[PDB]
């Protein structure tokens, strides 16, 4: 008999929202997309519009090329048989060059060259997309927090497939493109380095990953709990504290004696998440380059 | 050893980050006070952070925090014990005096504005193009209180224009006047809208808005605070 | 001490047990009946751990470890120094966590807010009880539970996992990991979005939620919205923990072989099982 505000009871709709203009080149915005009543029960029903300038186009082109380069290799391994493609879809894998080739680009297409090509497309797609997170915020006069947080995820990605392989001396150290294969690579990486549970950066990384679910469950629940006081209108609660923000602060002060403000909790949010891939990248980078066996390392230092 | 230096350095960084986070979360509510409103002796281990200033749009000024704090409203409560740490009993009607779970903050007495400077929330009849797009349309349904008696009828939905969502239900009472009910506090059913937080006889007491086509931040707080306070104080009639 | 706006909320009422008996605060902390219960369970538990440490022969936080009864004890009780203490401490922990949840409910009632927080915390508790209660009882012995030690419990994780090969192949574990990754992604984005609007480029005015929707729509062609993002974070968060619990409640019970081999049912499907070529042919 008491609504919980998890799903909406009634949806309302008005003219398609084309968004704020600011310094955005409207010529690069698409038209609005379809409205989804299904999505409207949980969140917004409106799809689009999206902004696609030159950089965006470049990013989607590389992204797709990356995906298709791997897909072509898969069909090949499947002997071009549709039934085999689906059957072993998770077993197919585009692997990097063998150690023998070091960091060169001389490896044959079916023996590393194709992995390098795919990786080149991924490199361009990811970094150009990073440019988008920065520029889309700049055009709207917004802070660059999103581009900075994204850079943290990019750090772990860069370390795994580019920076560490280079410091190790060969592309063979990089991660392969495959569902089961990248899992196998992950398990093997830990085995070869003496168990990552002995890598302090790995364990901190875990504390932050768990911490992120801990914090978002806390935050999501808190805001919904005070949504009856307009709590989710966070920007205005920051600019003019309401009873929603006061009750949220007191809930946590009375429960665990925490200091809490509407803006401050979002600083806990961005950092808790960002630290996952930040501590993680350092942990991976140090593996093999400076520390061969974390267990052995832990016994000394 | 580079690994030792890195992890050692990281813990230092981490200690600084936690210090920063703790102080950032002190921009509202500090300095701490005694139950009588005076500055408390123990202000905690962290000092207040240097003030920061937010520039508010639409010429509404700025906000600087931390800054001088004051309720800017009367608080109808009184001590129930001779020492700190105990409850403070309402001196009158808590629902009417706005204390306890029925509290409200003295927010700006102006409406929240969207990115274009227009009122963010408007009754649907006054919002061009807006209409119900899914679910049971509550407009026209009778409103029932926790005492299982009908208190009024839904005459409109107040929507958030920029975010296209229902925020309040406008309810007409027997005397012809209307009141706003938080969308998060009503249950829309097939033949009625049920309100568990209030008994029929408490609807007339819901704070009213000065202008019929807009609601200020101050008014929203008084309305939302009042309705929520019914869960505890209307209990006898539930 | 109290926050500058705190007094108006410190009224009587909301308790679930004891009336006004325990309706008071200690510094910033609210007490209530379950505040006392929490203290009781927590105190007794910590004391029993200190005792266990004495019987273990160490006071080092990095070494203190309380292990559950050996498998030979089944689901029966065991001597205190041989699993018994673990059993009592587990009862205390459960009591403390549950009491903490109910204390949150009392706080919710006094503040007039929804019960989402304690409801969400219950999922964490259920994940805990899955590891020390439901799974062990299903497998037939307390010994299958993890020990209470900072480092020893990681040994349990590693040993329990490899007991089934590379645990990565547990399908429910794959779903759980996905929710954890997606959650961190959304937490990073949510924090970054709100902050980028409240702290714009130097000298500019604060942005509006209108700008938040616009930014994300320009970026990916969609915005779940101000209310949606908090609903999403709660959903991703709890779903992650729900599938974690599910991935373990089925391990050692309905499936106890190597998880990698479970995936063979798809490869062995009649219509393509024998077609030459590929990886499995
Ligand atoms: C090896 C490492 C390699 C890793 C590379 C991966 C990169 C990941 C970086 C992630 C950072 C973003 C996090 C989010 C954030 O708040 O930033 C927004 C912030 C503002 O965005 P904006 O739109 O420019 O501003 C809008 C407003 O004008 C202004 O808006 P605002 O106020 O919201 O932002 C101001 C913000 C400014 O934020 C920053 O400048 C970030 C600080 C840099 C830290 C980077 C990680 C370093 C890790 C150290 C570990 C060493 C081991 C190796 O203030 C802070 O957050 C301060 C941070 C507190 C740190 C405490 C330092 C402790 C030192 C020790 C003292 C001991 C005392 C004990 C007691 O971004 C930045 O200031 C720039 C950071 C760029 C880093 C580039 C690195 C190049 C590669
Ligand atoms: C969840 C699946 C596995 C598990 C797998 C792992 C792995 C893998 C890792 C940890 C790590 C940790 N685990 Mg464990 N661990 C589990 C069950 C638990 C339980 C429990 C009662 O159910 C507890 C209390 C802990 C606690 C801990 C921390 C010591 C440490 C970092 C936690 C963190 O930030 O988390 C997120 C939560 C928060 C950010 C909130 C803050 C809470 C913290 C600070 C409370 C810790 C209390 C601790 C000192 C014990 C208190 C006992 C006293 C007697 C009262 N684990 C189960 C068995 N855990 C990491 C570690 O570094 O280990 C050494 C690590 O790499
Ligand atoms: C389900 C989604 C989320 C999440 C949702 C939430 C929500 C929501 C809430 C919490 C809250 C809590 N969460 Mg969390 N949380 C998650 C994951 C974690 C993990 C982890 C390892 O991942 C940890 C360690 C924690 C820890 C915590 C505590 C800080 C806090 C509960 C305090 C309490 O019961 O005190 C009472 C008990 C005591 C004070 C101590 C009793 C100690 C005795 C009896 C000894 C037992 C020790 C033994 C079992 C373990 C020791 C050994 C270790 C393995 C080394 N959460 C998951 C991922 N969590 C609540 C909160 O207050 O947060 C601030 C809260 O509202
Ligand atoms: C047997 C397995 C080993 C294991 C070996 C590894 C290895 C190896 C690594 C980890 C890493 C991690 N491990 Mg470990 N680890 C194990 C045990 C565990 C346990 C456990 C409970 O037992 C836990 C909780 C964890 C937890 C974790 C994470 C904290 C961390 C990854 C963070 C992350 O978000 O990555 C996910 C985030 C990313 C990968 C970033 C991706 C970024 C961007 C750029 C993506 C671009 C995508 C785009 C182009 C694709 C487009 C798709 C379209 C939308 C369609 N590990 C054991 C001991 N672990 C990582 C780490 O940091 O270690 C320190 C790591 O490399
Ligand atoms: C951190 C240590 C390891 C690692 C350890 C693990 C472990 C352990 C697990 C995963 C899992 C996943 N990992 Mg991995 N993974 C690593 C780095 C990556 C990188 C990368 C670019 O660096 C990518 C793209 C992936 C992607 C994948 C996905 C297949 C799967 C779900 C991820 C997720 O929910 O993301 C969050 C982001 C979103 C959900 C946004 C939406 C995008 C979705 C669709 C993910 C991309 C899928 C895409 C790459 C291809 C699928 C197409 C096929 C035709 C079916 N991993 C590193 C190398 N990863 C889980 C899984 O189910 O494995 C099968 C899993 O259990
Ligand atoms: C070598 C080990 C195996 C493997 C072995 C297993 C095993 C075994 C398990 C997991 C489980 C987990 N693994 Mg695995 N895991 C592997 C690789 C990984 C990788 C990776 C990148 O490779 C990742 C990301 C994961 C991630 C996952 C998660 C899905 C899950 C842990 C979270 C959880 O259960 O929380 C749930 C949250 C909690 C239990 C915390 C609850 C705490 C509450 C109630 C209160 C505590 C408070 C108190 C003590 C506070 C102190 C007091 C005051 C604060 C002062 N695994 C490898 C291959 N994995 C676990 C799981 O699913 O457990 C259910 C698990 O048991
Ligand atoms: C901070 C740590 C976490 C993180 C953060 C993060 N991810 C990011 C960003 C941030 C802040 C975004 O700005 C960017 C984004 O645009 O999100 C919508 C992104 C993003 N992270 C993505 C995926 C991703 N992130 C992941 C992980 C994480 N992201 C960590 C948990 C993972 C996995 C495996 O856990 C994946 C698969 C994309 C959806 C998006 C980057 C899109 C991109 O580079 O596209 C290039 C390819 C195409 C254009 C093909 C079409
Ligand atoms: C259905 O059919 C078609 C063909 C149409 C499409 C089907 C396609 C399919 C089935 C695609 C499947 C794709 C899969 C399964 C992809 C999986 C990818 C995975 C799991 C994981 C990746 C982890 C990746 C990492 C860590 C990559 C890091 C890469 C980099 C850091 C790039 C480094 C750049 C290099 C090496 C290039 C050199 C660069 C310069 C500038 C010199
Ligand atoms: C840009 C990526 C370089 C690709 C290398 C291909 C070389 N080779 C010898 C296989 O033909
Ligand atoms: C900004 C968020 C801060 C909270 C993080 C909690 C840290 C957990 C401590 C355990 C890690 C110990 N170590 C070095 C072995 O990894
Ligand atoms: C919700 C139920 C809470 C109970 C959790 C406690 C589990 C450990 C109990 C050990 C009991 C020993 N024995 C057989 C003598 O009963
Ligand atoms: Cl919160
Ligand atoms: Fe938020």
């Amino acid at each position: 008999a008491e609504y919980q505000n998890i799903f909406s009871q009634v949806q309302v709709r008005g003219p398609a929202d084309l968004g704020m203009t600011e310094d955005v080149n409207l010529a690069n915005r698409s038209g609005v997309g379809p409205f989804s009543t299904l999505l409207g029960w949980f969140g917004n029903a409106q799809l689009g519009p999206i902004y696609l300038g030159s950089l965006g186009v470049l990013s989607l082109f590389s992204g797709l090329m990356w995906f298709f380069t791997i897909g072509i290799w898969f069909w090949y391994q499947a002997g071009w048989n549709p039934a085999v493609f689906l059957r072993d879809l998770f077993f197919f894998s585009l692997e990097p060059p063998a150690p023998e080739y070091g960091l060169s680009f001389a490896a044959p297409l079916k023996e590393g060259g194709l992995w390098l090509i795919a990786s080149f497309f991924m490199f361009v797609a990811v970094w150009s997309w990073w440019g988008r997170t920065y520029l889309r915020a700049q055009a709207l006069g917004m802070g660059k927090h999103t581009a900075w947080a994204f850079l943290s995820a990019i750090w772990l990605w860069m370390v795994l497939g580019f920076i560490r392989p280079i410091l190790m001396g060969s592309w063979s150290e990089a991660v392969p493109y495959g569902i089961f294969s990248h899992l196998d690579w992950t398990n093997n990486f830990s085995l070869v380095h003496g168990n990552l549970f002995y890598n302090p950066f790995h364990d901190l990384s875990i504390a932050f990953l768990f911490g992120s679910a801990h914090l978002f469950a806390m935050h999501g629940a808190t805001i919904l709990a005070v949504s009856r006081f307009g709590g989710e209108r966070e920007l205005e609660q920051i600019a003019d504290r309401g009873t929603a923000a006061e009750r949220a602060a007191l809930f946590w002060r009375w429960t665990m004696g925490f200091n809490w403000t509407m803006e401050g909790i979002h600083r806990w949010a961005i950092w808790m998440a960002v630290l996952v891939t930040l501590t993680g990248g350092i942990g991976i980078l140090l593996s093999g380059t400076v520390v061969d066996n974390w267990y052995v390392w832990g016994q000394n230092h | 050893d580079l690994a030792s230096l890195a992890i050692y350095s990281f813990w230092i960084f981490l200690a600084g980050l936690i210090y920063y986070l703790q102080t950032e979360n002190m921009r509202e509510g500090y300095p701490l006070e005694n139950e009588d409103g005076t500055p408390a002796a123990n202000q905690g281990p962290f000092p207040l952070p240097k003030p920061k200033t937010f520039i508010l749009p639409h010429g509404r000024g700025t906000l600087t925090v931390p800054g001088p704090e004051s309720e800017d409203r009367p608080i109808a409560l009184a001590r129930t014990a001779v020492s700190e740490g105990f409850p403070h009993a309402p001196t009158g009607d808590p629902m009417k005096d706005g204390v306890g779970p029925a509290s409200w903050v003295a927010r700006r007495d102006l409406p929240e504005l969207d990115g274009h400077g227009h009122n963010k929330i408007k009754p649907m009849k006054a919002a061009a193009g807006f209409h119900v797009s899914a679910g049971k349309n509550p407009i026209g349904l009778p409103v029932r209180g926790c005492d299982l008696e009908i208190a009024g009828k839904v005459v409109d939905i107040w929507v958030d224009i920029p975010e296209q969502m229902a925020r309040f239900l406008e309810v007409e009472l027997k005397d012809g006047s209307t009141r706003l009910l938080p969308m998060q506090m009503v249950k829309v059913q097939s033949n009625r809208v049920h309100v568990n937080a209030l008994s029929s006889d408490l609807f007339a007491g819901i704070p009213t808005i000065k202008s019929p086509t807009e609601v200020t931040l101050l008014e929203e707080d008084k309305i939302c605070g009042y309705v929520a306070g019914g869960l505890m104080y209307a209990a006898p009639k539930r | 001490a109290l926050l500058s706006f705190e007094r108006k909320y410190r009224v009587p009422g909301g308790t679930l047990v004891g009336g006004n008996l325990f309706d008071f605060w200690v510094g910033p902390f609210y007490v209530g009946f379950f505040g006392v219960a929490t203290f009781f369970f927590a105190a007794l538990g910590i004391i029993l751990i200190a005792w266990s440490a004495v019987l273990q022969g160490t006071w080092n936080p990095q070494l203190i470890s309380v292990y559950p009864p050996a498998l030979e004890y089944g689901l029966g009780g065991a001597p205190l120094a041989k699993g018994g203490l673990w059993q009592i401490i587990t009862i205390c922990a459960t009591g403390a966590f549950v009491s903490w949840a109910l204390r949150e409910v009392e706080i919710c009632r006094k503040l007039g807010i929804g019960y989402h927080i304690p409801f969400a915390f219950a999922f964490a508790i259920l994940a805990y009880l899955t590891l020390v209660l439901f799974r062990p009882v299903m497998m037939g012995a307390w010994g299958y539970a993890f020990p209470y030690g900072i480092w020893t419990h990681l040994d349990w994780v590693s040993n329990t996992g490899y007991t089934y090969g590379n645990f990565h192949y547990n399908p429910a574990h794959m779903i759980a990991i996905s929710f954890f990754y997606t959650n961190a992604l959304a937490l990073a984005l949510h924090g970054a979005l709100v902050l980028s609007a409240a702290n714009p480029e130097k000298g500019k005015e604060m942005r509006t939620p209108d700008h938040e929707d616009t930014f994300f729509r320009d970026l990916v062609g969609y915005s779940i919205g101000t209310l949606g993002i908090h609903r999403l974070g709660l959903l991703l968060s709890l779903s992650a923990v729900f599938f974690s619990a599910l991935c373990m409640i089925i391990t050692g019970t309905i499936w106890f072989d190597q998880w990698v081999d479970w995936w063979q049912w798809w490869v062995k499907l009649p219509w393509w099982a024998n077609i030459p070529g590929g990886i499995n042919g």
